[PDB]
């Protein structure tokens, strides 16, 4: 069996081949543990603080919402060392792979902060570091690829399928089946089989308790809605979770949209997706009728897969959290927005988020609401693929 | 009962079981057909057959390539099961075992799948990716359509999974080599062997990197009621794709190699 | 005459031409104005605070100090938004920008950092930013030239005279001499004519405020020296500024050494320079036997200027404060050092700071002493820079 | 006594001054001196030279490149207080204004700079970077070595200023037409030109921008005892490197004209 709910209502599991069962209840028992070790804490504590500048800011954009009834604030995740979200949990995950004597860390990245991210814990908690990362991901968010290489790790191109996300995760997993006894697999999302949607939501839940604190002193009440992106769900749960009882509070996760929804070109299978098992877990899986798992799509690396953690797709069967999407466009002009008007370069993942809160404004210029936008990541490895967009348009 | 069968004949005769692995397609369905004829001709005692999955997770690049070759052959679920049916029209007694990846067993519902599975004449079924722990609705769907449910027993396992996996199998035990994914380059037992056989637990056929007679027969040697050979068959299939008389061929003369070193 | 003291010692002054006076003379009175004016330091401390992610971080290597004697921690300037601590003063000197009524921004920049950070506060507080860049930086620091675009600001090729911090200097001083009325020169660091070197430090010694109280509460007393580099002189005097008054705390300035002092191929005008006039101050310069101004270099762009900010010369005069330089190789070795034991990318400005202190460590690993390094900023502005050297190296 | 004995002729004669600038040494030192002559014969009033600066930061393109062409002649400060001392001997009446960069003034010493232009027949010295604010030891040694300082009055000038700049300038008050740097393209002062002569300033030199006769009749005509014109001069310099011949042509033709329009 396990110690925690490996489920969330039908969505969850740990559908890993009968090898990794062994180190998946290794993972779930130290981080039980590690939960109920104060010095656990404490180290976790002062590497988020000391090393990676928690707490972030949370800035109000004054300028963007002029002449309409929306308040904006942006959980400026993109002051994280690293640039993005992604540092926190692996930080902890770096230290329960210490906890259970492994050496090696095995990661997948799309838009490679999650890379970075991986990187950097390894250089300064003394572990091994691999990255499987997908060849076109190697070109779009190159930045990041030269960073990892810089602080020591291994970065792997991914070839197969689509060369994304989805596919330099199924290298970690291969990986990891024949070397969990020394290597630990820091994955990057809320997804895969359990716990790791567990470890890594509880990992990133101090995004939401920051920004409710943060919320609370500076207007006296909590957001009509906290907006947030969703890849794999890491970012939108880490924002969520903290205000997940308190009703009032709308929890809007915002899918890739890519091309449009019915252009089949998009990473929305919470919305648009059918039920379905791979990566360890049952949840909603982009997937043609036969059962085989679609190639997912977005402008943004991040969001570029095509499944869902599975909490998310559980908040949104009970109708707990709502989840829209945003296409390329509408997160693209997001990204130019914030860039002129509040002189924040957000990541084009975190661009979907504010997109929709855009919207959420423009639609109704007059309904008064407090929103906030997880603002996952600062901009700079997209660059010079968003340059090379707004060229070919003037 | 056709394991039952098989595993009572081939211990009258003292000799362990060979179990060639293939996926079904590759290279393509006509291919496909004549290739597994070859395998029960050159001397196979049960087939274990794969169905293209997008992401086989449990293969290595091997098996990777094989699904993928099908897939440009256009080798869906469907023509997958059309085939099973035909093969077994032509074989009535050999056992027949499918290795699948959990979501097309989940799909279009778990006991229409393995109601399929009876229907064409499949005798087991091992789903890569559904440890003992989640595969409650997929065992007994198997057993409610007569389907032999099919546990991996890792060389990591403790006592409290040999019990399970000796309780919830039927037809064989899958024996992992070793920890990893499928290939035949990566070469990987008597203790865990003798603990299923304390508890009852179907036969055990060793599989992952066994890709020489010297391997099956150190199987058996060990215990084991025999062994299952995938990469090393579909990387004679790959070689040979210019010459399909050549890879039948080729095919015939490693199957018999194999199967011998289990006599 | 002016309200403030235009020098520091023999060095400093208002060396600008005639019809440049009322813009410096209205510009020191904004500045004493709005240092007495309560609104003016809460919206400035509300913008570094919840826009800019103050306070930054104190890091703690561990790991590169193992077997010595030496303790040191990293002022995460790095961390600050826009990557670098010249976000600081700018959004101080957009602030005066507005007092002042003036709409538009000239600003010089050479590892663009400075250039970033003035579009991004224009961009904030409606300015119309432009800023000038040598070719040369725009080509070795050229994330930060498309950071800029996006943000709106216009960046101007300087391809004049070594085409680096120097020239696009020379361009911003020429620009503002006729443009004075309605755009407000920010210029980037602490030297030029006075008020600049004042206004500069004043709005950078948050440095060095937090720097100590960071340091009170994490080791019970004051560095025994804080560590800085040198370009103009605006992060150094930033950490330096609060620590002046103690004794006690030894005050390190580490200018570019270049390729070497010998090989006349470096910016150390203050320990290898004469006192000259230019830029509108008097003080070191590298310059020839006639008197001309020479052109200096080093591998960084940041530190890439043949002079120094006044302050810096007359620390240096009384021996309060000890300037020593670092080598291009010595710079690029703590930059390698950094991402691989501490998993931070530092600035390869910030890294010349760094190698002096892994230097005094090294020398004497046995010599008990606490040293803080000011991480000027972040080196993602300098991937692909030391990528193609260390290619050519292996 | 040059400039005084020159404004007082210049008043008698009811004319305004023309005083053409140039870069020492552009393109080279001979042809620098042939320019020079030229300039004088085809009627300037006096003159105002710069010394090749590394960096010119009041200076806009045309007067940058013609530092560069110096620069590229290998010209140096010493060459230029050479060529001085050359065309004083040619020119003994002549005034002779220097326009320099504090750092070449400052560099050996402000005095044994003041003293060399005292010793080669130099009347005055401008530092465009060193505002009166900044000109006390400058305009001393100045003074020291008779050697008139010349100040600026720009045209933002307050009270203050124009009095300052009254009773410490000596020679000509230069009368900036416009903000910026030196450019003939940039064509930019009655009151100004009139509080001046109020509080008794040494007589008012318009420059920056003057380019046509047009401008040299209204600098007059609005009070100014006369006008600079630099970046136009300079421009027939670099336009006509190539002929040398028909670059003196050019200029004396054009130096007449904005002579005559002084008249
Ligand atoms: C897959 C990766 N990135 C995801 C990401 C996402 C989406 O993943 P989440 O796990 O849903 O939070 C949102 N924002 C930023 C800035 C991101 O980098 C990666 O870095 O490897
Ligand atoms: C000249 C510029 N940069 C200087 C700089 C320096 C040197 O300038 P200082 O003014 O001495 O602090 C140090 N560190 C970082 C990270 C820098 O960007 C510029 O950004 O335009
Ligand atoms: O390919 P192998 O030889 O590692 O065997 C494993 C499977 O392919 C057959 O179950
Ligand atoms: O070049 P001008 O015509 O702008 O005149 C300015 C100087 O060059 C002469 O003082
Ligand atoms: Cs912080
Ligand atoms: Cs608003
Ligand atoms: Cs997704
Ligand atoms: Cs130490
Ligand atoms: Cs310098």
């Amino acid at each position: 069996t396990t110690l925690l709910n490996p489920y969330f209502g039908e969505f969850g599991g740990m559908y890993v081949p009968q090898i990794l069962m062994p180190a998946l209840n290794q993972l779930e028992e130290a981080f039980v543990s590690a939960q109920k070790d104060p010095e656990f804490q404490a180290q976790f504590a002062d590497l988020l603080k000391n090393y990676a500048g928690r707490p972030t800011a949370l800035t109000k954009c004054q300028n963007i919402t002029a002449g309409t009834r929306t308040t904006l604030y942006l959980k400026r995740e993109d002051l994280l060392h690293g640039g993005a979200h992604k540092t926190n949990q692996v930080l902890g995950q770096a230290l329960l792979a210490k906890r259970m004597g492994k050496s090696e860390i095995i990661a997948e990245t799309g838009a490679g902060q999650h890379g970075v991210a991986s990187a950097l814990a390894s250089a300064l908690l003394g572990l091994k570091c691999r990255i499987y990362m997908g060849a076109k991901d190697v070109e779009r968010q190159s930045p990041n690829v030269f960073r990892m290489r810089l602080m020591g790790a291994e970065v792997i191109p991914v070839h197969s399928g689509s060369a994304t996300l989805k596919d330099a995760c199924n290298e970690a997993l291969r990986d990891w089946s024949g070397s969990y006894e020394t290597a630990h697999y820091m994955l990057g999302t809320a997804a895969g089989p359990h716990p790791y949607p567990t470890i890594v939501r509880e990992f990133q839940r101090m995004i939401g308790e920051e920004t409710k604190a943060q919320i609370l002193d500076k207007e006296g009440r909590l957001p009509d809605a906290v907006i947030a992106c969703v890849g794999g769900g890491s970012n939108a749960i880490g924002m969520f979770a903290d205000f997940i009882n308190d009703t009032s509070v709308g929890l809007i996760g915002v899918e890739p949209g890519g091309h449009g929804i019915e252009t089949g070109e998009h990473g929305a299978p919470l919305k648009h997706g059918r039920v379905g098992i791979y990566f360890g877990m049952k949840a909603p899986m982009m997937q043609t009728a036969d059962g085989q798992i679609e190639e997912s799509y977005s402008i943004s690396a991040g969001l570029d897969f095509p499944s869902v953690g599975p909490q998310h797709a559980y908040l949104n069967s009970i109708g707990r959290a709502d989840y829209v999407s945003i296409t390329d466009d509408e997160a693209l002009e997001a990204f130019k927005t914030l860039c002129r008007h509040e002189g924040i370069i957000p990541a084009l993942e975190s661009s979907h988020a504010l997109a929709h809160a855009l919207k959420m404004m423009r639609e109704q210029p007059e309904k008064e609401q407090l929103l906030v936008v997880n603002l996952s990541g600062r901009g700079d490895k997209d660059i010079f693929t968003v340059h090379d967009i707004l060229k070919a348009r003037g | 009962e056709r394991y039952e069968n098989l595993f009572a004949q081939l211990n009258d005769r003292r000799e362990g079981a060979f179990v060639p692995f293939v996926t079904l397609g590759d290279p393509g369905i006509e291919q496909s057909l004549k290739i597994i004829d070859t395998l029960i001709d050159a001397g196979a005692d049960a087939l274990e057959l794969g169905v293209p999955f997008s992401d086989p997770l449990a293969d290595g690049p091997t098996i990777q390539n094989a699904n993928l070759r099908a897939f440009a052959a256009g080798v869906t679920p469907a023509q997958c099961f059309e085939m099973l049916a035909l093969i077994r029209e032509k074989h009535p007694t050999i056992p027949i075992g499918l290795l699948m990846y959990a979501n097309l067993v989940f799909n279009n519902g778990i006991d229409a799948f393995y109601a399929r599975c009876e229907q064409v004449g499949v005798d087991s079924v091992l789903v890569a990716d559904v440890p003992v722990e989640e595969s409650a609705p997929f065992r007994q769907a198997a057993l409610r359509h007569n389907i032999a449910p099919i546990f991996i027993c890792p060389p990591n396992a403790d006592d409290d999974l040999l019990r399970q996996v000796a309780s919830y199998g039927r037809g064989y035990t899958y024996l992992l080599s070793r920890s990893g994914v499928t290939g035949a380059e990566n070469r990987g037992l008597h203790h865990l062997i003798e603990k299923l056989k304390e508890y009852h637990a179907a036969p055990a056929l060793q599989g992952f990197g066994i890709s020489s007679p010297e391997q099956v027969s150190a199987a058996v040697r060990a215990g084991a009621a025999g062994a299952i050979s995938g990469s090393a068959i579909v990387k004679i299939i790959e070689k040979n794709l210019a010459s399909p008389k050549q890879m039948l061929a080729e095919l015939r003369s490693f199957v018999s190699a194999m199967k011998a070193a289990s006599r």
